[PDB]
């Protein structure tokens, strides 16, 4: 049953698939990521993400928590810099009250001040748990040094803003970004009809287009964090294509040519041109991959390296040199075909699971309002051709770079040396 | 972020599960201009900075 | 009934100490939860009124008659916040029986 | 009498002046600032500065404290990025044991591990007290973004390095930088002979030239840290002359032309081409001055602004535009003469106090090994001429800038916009 | 005297519990200051030796004879650190006396 994607008049994009599954899943996708804040309400989206189990106009916090746990269902919130997604899942016989709870949480929050005052300590704890690993801090630093205003806003709340986020800021953010023209309700294992009825009892009242966000501006730069870790983490990126272009497909083929994660456990990921170019010169442990993060107005593409502090320099240089070889046309067609096969297998295994399928449909909805069958994509990825890949490369090797480094950076090079 | 990032995805996606090593328990002191800072500390004399 | 309630309000005598009605509630668990949910300014006025009433009871004095709390003026500020505490409290209770 | 100098054959400089002051001061100056560390021993100079009262080989801690407080004398440590200075002062009848204590502290420390383990909490407390004001943090951030290796090292210990600085690092730093060829012993109110005779009991142990420090490299870059302070403390600097180069003076005349700060209390307005250029357009409270910090291999010159977050942009722009006017030759000779008078009056009032006089002699010693009479300087500052000032300006107006910003930076511009 | 000191070391009996001599010192203020100034490895060995001796005294056992602490081998580790504590202590005392 192909997703019956339908756009209600207001703008909500309802989509559904009656997979007759035992366990269904219903998610709601809003264009209300952290990029829509400014310098006055930083970290508001983090508290909004953590405030999904608060008292709503229709159900209290106790009723929501005990009612979702009574049927054994699950309510989760996933957030990127552009999008928020509130997802519930459970047995088909309880998804009516699950949609009651989820649509109450999305549409009619209360944001009581004692509840958010209790939640700010959980905000600090969640930020500490998230920054327990070096990759999260170095990607947040990389976005902060790469962009000026919009995509430079962190996913996690800054330290000074804890204790300062109020109920009025949450109410203003919800009233300015949780409108019907920025929302898609996506249901796997449910009838399309019910989605619509719940889309009129809810999701239809807030119907403006909301507050438009600012265009993200690239800045460049490098932020370094000397913290005495055993391994040096370093990300060097440049501006790339956005969501909705074939150059984004070229950049995805370029990261799967350069290396986008190991396929074999304990493998050396032999093929990765990067991994090969590092391993032919350095015998130390390392982990070199290609980073690509594309959002609807701008994208970042570059290299990500983990290495011993001492070798941190030339390893980074070796990785950079490999991309320059791809910028000089030094590539083979079999390598690009293997990269295309890796990318399409990764897409199919990403959509093979139920929650990944629901997220994909959701994203497509908010992004283009349309569903693109997995098949369609396959032929478009195939459209990307060798020269196209080379092109994206030169974009990276030329565009001003942004560098986030962390660790013992005594031998980590700078951008003017890199 | 399904085909674009892949392995890098979990870095750009908070996923507070809401309902349904661990964090290790993650100061108040007693109380402009322009010039290179010069820190000062004394055996008994309180410290100071004259920037 | 309105005039007899004003007469009983004068006979109760907490207005002579400058107190409100909600200042005179016995702090049970629900009352302390409602007090904790108060905004900072209302909480500070409540604590100052209680401290002034305790000082006046220490010196066995009352306020001058122009400074008493007019029945009409008394504001039931804690009440709204309290109902919720009770409502939430009851909800949890019924759910327990479930 | 006059100042009297001997260079000992092990390299130690001895400077004395006997003015028969009732309180005499004796200081010892070492080229062992924070620029001589690398990424492996960051914050060691901060703990060395705070470790002046620790049990020394010659004297136990109790005595080194109870003996200085018994005569009422004072022992202090002042540190820049290049130089450290340990200063004692007291009555002439007790300066023999004061030199005993000071030379024991300089020459023969013990650095017991329990003492430094007790001192690391004081290191954290001292760093918090120092960063209680915004200027200190913004100057440390400005140096960190302006330089690559040497002068980018902070004066205060980083947060991760607390708990990690050992006795061996302090011993290595002392043995590699506290040598006789990098030391000058300067005494006001004492006979030169005794200084010569107290330079033999100690200051004879390490005769090397010390482990010289890497050359500082400029990097550029702009760092912005939203901190909430309504005031956006922003420093924008560029590379300038070293202390010795003639250009240096020109830059000192340039900061006194563009404002050297306030000269009147509660009424310090229109005291700066900068201040005038800001005040003709902005009615908000502000504080704009010129920043100059020159070290023996490199210098930083630029502008420093404190302003309301909202106006933070154009105020910075206005200040920048004023410097561009000075880069276009738009200046008058009376303004340069007033700047020279302000600079020479500031120098004479800096050397009019006893501890400032002892510091000056000290600095001159380490820097050039020679004493330059206040008079000599006056004629050299006079040497600077109008064109010279203009020249330094163009250096700033062109050289890659480094920007440290803090506050609510929603309207604070970037370097590519500045 | 050396052989009679070895005989007294065997007669004291703390070597049969695997203890050192400095483990058997009564923890006064100076002894606790000397223990606090120990390095981490020496402190950990001292705490393990004390815990093992307490366990052996609980079960009323001793170590096997090959595992006892040879008089010659015993190391007076706390001693160096202790002297200092006493020296510093006395210096301070003298200062006050005078
Ligand atoms: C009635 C009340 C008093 C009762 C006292 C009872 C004491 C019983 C425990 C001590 C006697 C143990 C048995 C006596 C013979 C011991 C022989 C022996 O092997 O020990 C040696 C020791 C003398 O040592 P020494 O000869 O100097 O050198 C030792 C290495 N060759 O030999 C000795 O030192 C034995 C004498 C110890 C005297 C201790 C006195 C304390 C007061």
């Amino acid at each position: 049953q192909d997703l019956e994607f339908t756009k209600l008049p207001n703008g909500l994009v309802i989509a559904s698939l009656e997979n007759y599954a035992p366990l269904s899943r219903i998610g709601l996708f809003v264009k209300a990521g952290s990029r829509y804040e400014d310098s006055n309400n930083l970290g508001t989206s983090h508290l909004l993400r953590l405030a999904s189990s608060l008292t709503t106009k229709g159900a209290s916090s106790f009723k929501i928590t005990r009612g979702i746990e009574a049927v054994g269902g699950k309510l989760s919130v996933t957030a990127t810099r552009e999008n928020m997604a509130y997802t519930v899942e459970g047995i088909r016989s309880d998804i009516e009250i699950l949609m009651e709870f989820l649509l109450n949480v999305t549409t009619a929050p209360e944001f009581r001040r004692w509840e958010v005052a209790a939640l700010r300590s959980q905000l600090k704890i969640d930020k500490a748990v998230a920054f327990q690993n070096s990759q999260t801090r170095i990607i947040e630093n990389l976005h902060d040094v790469a962009y000026k205003n919009a995509l430079a806003n962190p996913l996690y709340c800054p330290d000074y803003r804890m204790g300062k986020i109020t109920s009025e800021e949450l109410h203003y953010f919800v009233q300015n970004h949780f409108t019907s023209a920025r929302m898609a309700l996506v249901g796997l294992g449910v009838s399309h009809s019910v989605l619509k009825q719940v889309a009129e009892q809810f999701l239809n009242m807030r119907g403006g287009l909301g507050l438009a966000g600012a265009k993200a501006k690239y800045r460049g730069g490098e932020i370094r964090e000397q913290n005495g870790d055993n391994l040096v983490h370093a990300a060097i990126v440049a501006e790339s294509a956005a969501i909705g272009n074939a150059e984004a497909n070229a950049f995805s083929v370029l990261q799967h040519l350069l290396g986008a994660g190991p396929h074999i456990k304990r493998g050396n990921n032999t093929t990765s041109l990067l991994s090969q170019s590092v391993a032919k010169g350095s015998h130390q442990p390392f982990d070199v991959s290609a980073f690509n993060a594309s959002y609807s107005d701008s994208g970042l593409f570059g290299i990500y390296t983990i290495s011993q502090a001492a070798a941190a320099g030339e390893v980074i240089n070796a990785a950079y040199n490999q991309v320059k070889a791809v910028a000089q046309g030094n590539l083979s067609s079999a390598d690009v075909q293997a990269a295309k096969n890796k990318l399409k297998a990764g897409y199919l295994m990403s959509v093979e699971t139920s929650e990944g399928f629901l997220s994909e449909i959701g994203s497509q909805a908010l992004a283009a309002g349309s569903y693109m069958p997995p098949s369609t994509v396959l032929q478009q990825i195939d459209s990307v051709a060798d020269a196209d890949v080379v092109k994206a490369a030169k974009k990276f090797v030329s565009g001003k770079k942004s560098m986030a480094a962390s660790g013992n950076l005594g031998h980590t090079p700078f951008l003017d040396e890199l | 972020v399904a085909a674009r990032s892949g392995p890098f995805a979990p870095v750009l996606s908070a996923t507070s599960r809401g309902v349904a090593g661990a964090v290790p328990a993650a100061p108040v002191l007693d109380v402009a201009a322009a010039r290179p800072l010069v820190a000062t500390v004394g055996l008994n004399v309180p410290a100071s900075v004259r920037f | 009934l309105d005039g007899f309630r004003k007469w009983y309000y004068n006979a109760a005598g907490f207005n002579k100490l400058g107190l409100m009605r909600d200042d005179t509630l016995h702090e049970t668990e629900d009352v302390k939860e409602a007090i904790r949910r108060l905004p900072e300014d209302l909480y500070n006025d409540r604590m100052f009124r209680i401290k002034r009433a305790l000082d006046l009871t220490m010196r066995h004095q009352i306020l001058p008659k122009d400074q008493w709390t007019k029945y009409e003026e008394d504001k039931f500020y804690l009440e709204p916040y309290l109902k919720e505490v009770i409502r939430e409290r009851k909800e949890r209770e019924e759910w327990a029986k479930k």
